[PDB]
Formats: C-alpha cells, structure tokens, sequence
C-alpha cells in the first residue's frame, strides 16, 4: 500500500486474496508487510499483529533495558543522561570515590578536582594553584 | 449547615442539585438549574454536564454511558440489525436479499452452502416458529425476518418487538424521526428531499463543482467529471498542495511547498495573487474562516497552525504545543470548533485534534488506532467529522464530541493511501497516493469506491466548491472589530462569557490586563 515506483506499478492489481509473497508478512486483514517492519517497536498493522507476541533482541554493541522495553545503543550507557524509561543505563555506573579522582585523573591538591592524567605535566598549569606542573614533572627536550 | 431533605436526611451541598436523586423525596431534584454546557463540556442525555476530556476514557461518567458510546471502531455488531443476518466470522451484516442467494456476500461466504459443515439453504422448521411477519431461507432452514421498526425480542425469534429505525447507519443522510411510519427522514434547509432517503441540493443555488489537486496544477469539473477545467496552472516547478474557496468573494486558494508560497484566485482564473511569501515553507493544508474572513495554515517547517486574513496582512500563531506532525484542518465557524489531525507529536502519539478556533482547549477527539491521520472533513449538518488515514488505510467518523466511532471504508485494496477527503452532501472525495486519482466514495459504506479523475502524479488535498458547504452565521466580530486592538480571532460561541470572539495581537504585541489593548512587547 506504499507507491514506492512513483508510478502505482507496484500496486498494481492488488487484490483482497490474501497470498502475500512468503518473505512478506500478511496483516490479518489490512495488508502484507516487509520483514524488516515485523517486531521493531512500531505498530505497523492496523491491530499490531506485526509487534504483538515479539521478543527484543541485542548485539554485542547494545543494552537492554531493566523492563525489556527498549535496546538502546551501548555508546549511551553511562553517558548522565536517562534514556531507557526506568533509568536502567545510568544505574550501576563507576562512582568516584569519595573525595578522590578515578584512575585516570590527576586530583588539584590546591582543591580536589579532577583533570585527566594528559594533562599531567604538559606544562600548562590547569590545576588553580599550579600543582599538575610540580618540579617532578620530566623537562621536554 | 447543610441541606436536609423532606425524608429526614442530610446531603452535602455540592452534591445537592446535581442530577443525583440522593434522598427517595428527591428534595434536592425538584429544582432545575442545570444550565445548557459550555463548549469544554459533553452534555449527557440527563443535562449533567462534564469536562469534554472525560469522554470515551473508559469511565461511565454520565450515568447513562453517553460519554462511554461506541469508542472502538465499530469492531462487532449489536446484535446485527433488523432485516440483517450476521456473519459469524467479522460481524459484517447482510440482509435476507442477498443471504441464500447463491453468492458469497461476506468476507466468510458462510451464508451459502459449505461443504465443510453440511449447511443448506432452503426452508425448514420455520412452521413451528410461526414468525410474526415471515419466514424466509437460512443455511439453518427457516428464520424469522421482520419488517422496518420490528427486531425480534430477548431470546425469542418467534416475537418481533418495535425497533428505532433512527439508530442505523446510513437510513437518512441527514436527519430522521421516528414517531411516524416507525421512522421518517427530513433534511435541513436549502436542500430538498428526493425519493425517501435522500436530501439533494435546492436547484435555487448556482451550481456545484469540485476542485483538486492533479498534483501539479489546479484543476475543477462538476460532480460527474464529464468536463475539467485548469483553474491555475503551477509556475517554476511549482506544486499545488492544499486548496479551499469562499463562496461569498468567489476566490479559490491554494498553497505550494516548492515554491513555498500561498496563492489566491478568483473563481474564473483570474487575479491570481500571492497572499504569503515569508516564513512560511511547507504549507500542508489550508482552510477558510469563512464568516470571519480568516485563513487558516497549516506550517510543517516549524510546526504550527497560523491564522492570517483573507488578504493576508494580520498574522497569529494559535496552536505550537506538541504539535509533531501537523497535517490536516478543517473548521465549522457557525459552531466555532477548530479541528486538526497530527500524525506524530513530540510525545510518541499519534492524534486527532478539537480545539476552539482560536487554540483554547485543546483535547484528544480520536486517540486509539489512529496511525497517520491525515486531512478533515466536516458534516456541517449532522456534526461529524471525516477523516483518513494513510497507515491503517481506512475512513472513519465521528461527532463533534468524538462518540459513535464508524468505519466507512477499509482495507489495502480499497483506500490503499488517502491523503485528503471532503464531503458534499451523501459522497465524500478523497485523494489516495497509491491508485495515484481522486476518488468518489458514499459516505456511509462503499463496498468499492468509483474512480473521479485518474491522475500520472500524486494528487493532493480536494475541496468541493458549493454555497451550501458555506452555510450563514453571524459574525460576533462584526461589532466594530469586537472592540479588540489589532486582531479579532474567532472563538467558540459560549467563549468569552457568550461574546463568542477573543482578542489578540500581531506578532510584536501582547496583550494587557484587559485583553483589548495591545502593547508592544518587551
Ligand atoms: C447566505 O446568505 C446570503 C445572503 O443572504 C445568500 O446569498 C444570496 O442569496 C440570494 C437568494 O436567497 C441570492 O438572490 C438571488 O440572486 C440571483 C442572482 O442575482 C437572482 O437571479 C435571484 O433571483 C435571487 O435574487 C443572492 O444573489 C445571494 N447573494 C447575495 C450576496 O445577496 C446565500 O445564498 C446564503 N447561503 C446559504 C448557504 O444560506
Ligand atoms: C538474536 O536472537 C538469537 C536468539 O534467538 C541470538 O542467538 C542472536 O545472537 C541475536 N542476534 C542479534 C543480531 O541480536
Ligand atoms: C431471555 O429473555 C427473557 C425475556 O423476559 C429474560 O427474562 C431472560 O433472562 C432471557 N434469558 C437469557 C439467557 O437471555
Ligand atoms: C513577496 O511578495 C511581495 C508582494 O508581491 C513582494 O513585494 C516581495 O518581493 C515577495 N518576496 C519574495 C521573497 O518573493
Ligand atoms: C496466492 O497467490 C500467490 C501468488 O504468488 C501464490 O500463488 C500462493 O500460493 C497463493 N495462495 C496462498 C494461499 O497464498
Ligand atoms: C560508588 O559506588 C561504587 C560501588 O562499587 C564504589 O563504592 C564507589 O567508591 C562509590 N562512590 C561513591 C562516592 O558513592
Ligand atoms: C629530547 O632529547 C632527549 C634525549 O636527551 C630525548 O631524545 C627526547 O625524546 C627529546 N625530545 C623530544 C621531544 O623528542
Ligand atoms: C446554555 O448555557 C451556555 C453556557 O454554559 C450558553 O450560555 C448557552 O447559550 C445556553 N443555552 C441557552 C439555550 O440559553
Ligand atoms: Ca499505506
Ligand atoms: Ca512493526
Ligand atoms: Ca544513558
Ligand atoms: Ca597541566
Ligand atoms: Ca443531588
Ligand atoms: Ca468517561
Ligand atoms: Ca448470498
């Protein structure tokens, strides 16, 4: 029921028989349906008998949901944004602990932030009182 | 302190003169305020009045399940009809006419012989039921059939009972009362009623002719398509995308989304002006104010729904909350409801939208099963709104209130991809994508609809140019501007304590604390 041919070529004497090819998908008593729209969040049959009765699945490169309700992309896990609707990515992520700095930062002595360890002796002062260029730091040839 | 009934009770005030009968004396019932609803509110068939977002939530609100009346789509009949027979399979009717006949009438074609179960057609043990008017051949023998306004009773084929004619689809196309020969149509006035059932237009108006988009240029042709006529043709790749007229001035517009400007015209192809040429860019659809003198714009650039006048000079956004998708409008100014259709809002939902004409109390007329709903159309004498759908592919109905949902067509193979509709008197024309013509269709059911004018592009948004689509009311901003500063936008009638209008500025105004001066903005 799409003009996709720009022309009506592909609808073409289309009838109510209900023989649809066996790669496409037959709505009960709406249309037939692509693969590629059965099972992929969207109501695409007038009853939702494409979606209904559905499992989600996921790639390595995905998450899921707390509630199965969506597979989100992993980039977006632990990023302090809520996407999943019951807030199951930002859940569990790695805290900082208390007072300290990660692994992978420098940490102010002047006032206990945070900067990454590239910017440990790189001979720009980020930290407020100088303390990330201390006398220790390797001069650069 | 609080009211205490003739019997001997008490009942709090607010309860009280409520419709509800409280005590057996009915002390608080006997006295009848209960003023006529505002336009926010559904009136139930008792005269309680409650909040238009009540209705078809799932809660008998009304006592009586007026509010609760017919929700789904028409999914199952109600005990078929009289002088119907129901298929088991979907619930389609068919009448004894065409059950035994020999041909398959319904989707299941149960209602001729099978050789799966052994059923035939003929009669049977229909002289032991002794039917109060006759019997006639089922693929179960003989069964009762009935006359107009005779369904039989409560699980008794044999006793038919007086049945309200009124109620079915479809028996008078635009009114019909039933305290005489069970039932009686009427229509309103400037039609005239042919044979029984049908109300056609007074040969006193001048004529009646429809006009579409062929998807390039503007065409027109009178009800029957023996003749068309280019309107205007389309300029630099230009593409006329939605169109409607004023009876009144004779002038016909129309918008283009490539050349993303808005055009007018007058009826004969002449002085054809350009009415907008900024910020607006995808102008969908279109509709006329028509009393008012007001042109109403649909935008999908930025999504909004604008209102400028005829000649295009004021200009006022009305509705941009969670607008999504925007695509249709349609309004009846005699009444004063704005209606518009959204396939998608910044929230997941798909909707179909009421709305005073000027943005005030919006509220979801048709929210379930609704897919891709496309551009409206109004039944300016019964109170209903028509609209389409390119997903589920399907023409439906419902009121002003949105109740007593109707299905008038369905199904890939019938209305594979509409995009526009409007109705007439007893057809509505609708635009389908996918057939690529305009097409002509009952406006109560179509087995199939007839092909109009068969198109080599995707036509577009269809109107039907008649004085009667136009009908007369007066104009509550006629009163010297309604006394507002810059723009006069009208609004329901009961609005604005009866005013029926409400103020507003062009765009680098608002407006003070007496909603009648503009002041510049700040
Ligand atoms: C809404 O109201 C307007 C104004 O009352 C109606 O327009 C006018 O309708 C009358 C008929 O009632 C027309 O009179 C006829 O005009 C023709 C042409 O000159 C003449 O041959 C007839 O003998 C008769 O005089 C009138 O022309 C027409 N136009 C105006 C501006 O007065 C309109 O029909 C109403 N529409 C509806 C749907 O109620
Ligand atoms: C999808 O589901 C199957 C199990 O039915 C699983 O084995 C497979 O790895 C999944 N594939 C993808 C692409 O997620
Ligand atoms: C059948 O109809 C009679 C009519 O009086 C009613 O009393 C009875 O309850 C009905 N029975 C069923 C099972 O519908
Ligand atoms: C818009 O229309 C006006 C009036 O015809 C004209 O003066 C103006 O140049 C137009 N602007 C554009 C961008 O077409
Ligand atoms: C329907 O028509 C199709 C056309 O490809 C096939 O011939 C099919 O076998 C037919 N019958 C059914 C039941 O699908
Ligand atoms: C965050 O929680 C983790 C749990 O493994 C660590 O205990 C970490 O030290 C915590 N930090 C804070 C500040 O709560
Ligand atoms: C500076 O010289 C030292 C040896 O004395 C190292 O080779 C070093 O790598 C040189 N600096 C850079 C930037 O390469
Ligand atoms: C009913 O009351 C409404 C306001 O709620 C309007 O004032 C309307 O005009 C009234 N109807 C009648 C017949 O007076
Ligand atoms: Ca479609
Ligand atoms: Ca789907
Ligand atoms: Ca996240
Ligand atoms: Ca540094
Ligand atoms: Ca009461
Ligand atoms: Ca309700
Ligand atoms: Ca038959």
């Amino acid at each position: 029921t799409d003009n996709d041919c720009s022309d009506g070529s592909d609808e073409k004497n289309c009838q109510a028989s209900g023989t649809c090819q066996p790669t496409q998908f037959r709505c009960p008593d709406h249309r037939c349906i692509s693969p590629l729209y059965v099972c992929d969040g969207d109501k695409d049959c007038a009853d939702g008998s494409d979606e209904a009765g559905c499992v989600l699945n996921c790639t390595s490169a995905q998450f899921k949901c707390a509630d199965g309700s969506s597979c989100i992309n992993s980039r977006y896990r632990c990023d302090g944004v809520y996407d999943c609707r019951d807030n199951s990515d930002e859940a569990g992520c790695p805290t900082r602990p208390p007072g300290m700095c990660h692994l992978d930062e420098f940490q102010c002595q002047g006032d206990g932030t945070c900067i990454p360890n590239t910017w440990e002796c790189d001979g720009h002062p980020d930290c407020i009182h100088g303390s990330d260029e201390h006398t220790g730091c390797v001069p650069k040839t | 302190k609080e009211f205490e009934c003739g019997s001997g009770e008490c009942i709090l005030r607010a309860y009280v003169c409520d419709h509800d009968n409280d005590c057996e004396d009915n002390s608080d019932e006997r006295n009848c305020n209960y003023d006529t609803c505002g336009g926010h509110q559904f009136t139930c068939s008792n005269g309680q009045c409650i909040n238009q977002n009540w209705v078809c939530d799932g809660d008998d609100d009304c006592q009586d399940s007026g509010d609760e009346d017919g929700c789904e789509s028409n999914q199952s009949h109600h005990r078929c009809y009289p002088r119907e027979w129901a298929c088991p399979g979907s619930g389609r009717c068919i009448s004894i006419d065409k059950v035994c006949d020999g041909v398959p009438d319904c989707p299941e074609g149960d209602d001729e012989n099978n050789v799966t179960s052994g059923r035939t057609c003929g009669m049977g043990v229909c002289s032991v039921l002794n039917c109060e008017y006759q019997c006639h051949q089922t693929p179960f023998g003989g069964e009762c059939f009935c006359p107009p306004g005779h369904i039989i009773n409560s699980n008794d084929s044999r006793t038919c009972i007086d049945f309200d004619d009124c109620q079915i689809w479809g028996i008078c196309d635009q009114k019909c009362e039933n305290r005489q020969g069970r039932h009686q149509c009427l229509c309103e006035e400037g039609y005239i009623l042919e044979r029984g059932q049908h109300c056609k237009s007074s040969d006193s108006f001048s004529a009646a002719s429809v006009i579409f988009s062929n998807g390039r240029d503007l065409l027109v042709g009178d009800l029957h398509g023996r003749n068309f006529r280019i309107l205007a043709e389309s300029k630099n790749r230009g593409m006329v995308m939605g169109v409607d007229f004023h009876y009144q001035k004779h002038r016909v517009f129309w918008t283009d989304p490539m050349q993303e400007k808005v055009f007018s015209t007058d009826i004969n192809g002449l002085n054809t002006q350009e009415i907008l040429n900024v910020s607006v860019d995808t102008p969908e659809n279109l509709a006329v104010d028509w009393i008012n003198n007001k042109l109403y714009l649909v935008e999908t650039k930025v999504n909004r729904i604008d209102v400028v006048n005829l000649e295009g000079n004021q200009r006022v956004t009305l509705i941009t909350e969670n607008l999504g998708h925007p695509r249709g409008i349609a309004l009846d100014p005699t009444v004063g409801y704005l209606f518009f259709s959204d396939w998608g809002s910044l929230s997941g939902q798909p909707k179909v939208e009421r709305a005073f004409m000027d943005g005030s109390n919006r509220k979801d007329l048709v929210t379930t099963k609704v897919g891709w709903p496309a551009g409206i159309t109004l039944d300016l004498v019964s109170k209903r709104v028509y609209w389409v759908d390119s997903r589920y592919d399907y023409i439906e109905t419902v009121t002003y209130d949105g109740i007593q949902r109707k299905t008038v067509a369905r199904g890939g193979s019938l209305v594979p991809h509409p995009f526009g509709i409007s109705l007439f008197e007893e057809h509505v024309f609708f635009t389908d994508w996918t057939k690529m013509a305009v097409m002509k269709a009952s406006k109560f059911t179509e087995t199939n609809p007839q092909v109009y004018h068969q198109s080599s592009l995707r036509p577009h948004g269809v109107t039907v140019y008649h004085a009667l689509r136009q009908p007369n009311a007066t104009n509550p901003c006629g009163s010297n501007n309604g006394g507002c500063a810059q723009v006069c936008v009208l609004s329901h009638r009961t609005d604005n304590g009866g005013l029926g209008y409400r103020c507003k500025c062009e765009f680098g105004f608002e407006l003070d604390d007496d909603e009648h001066r503009c002041v510049a903005v700040k």
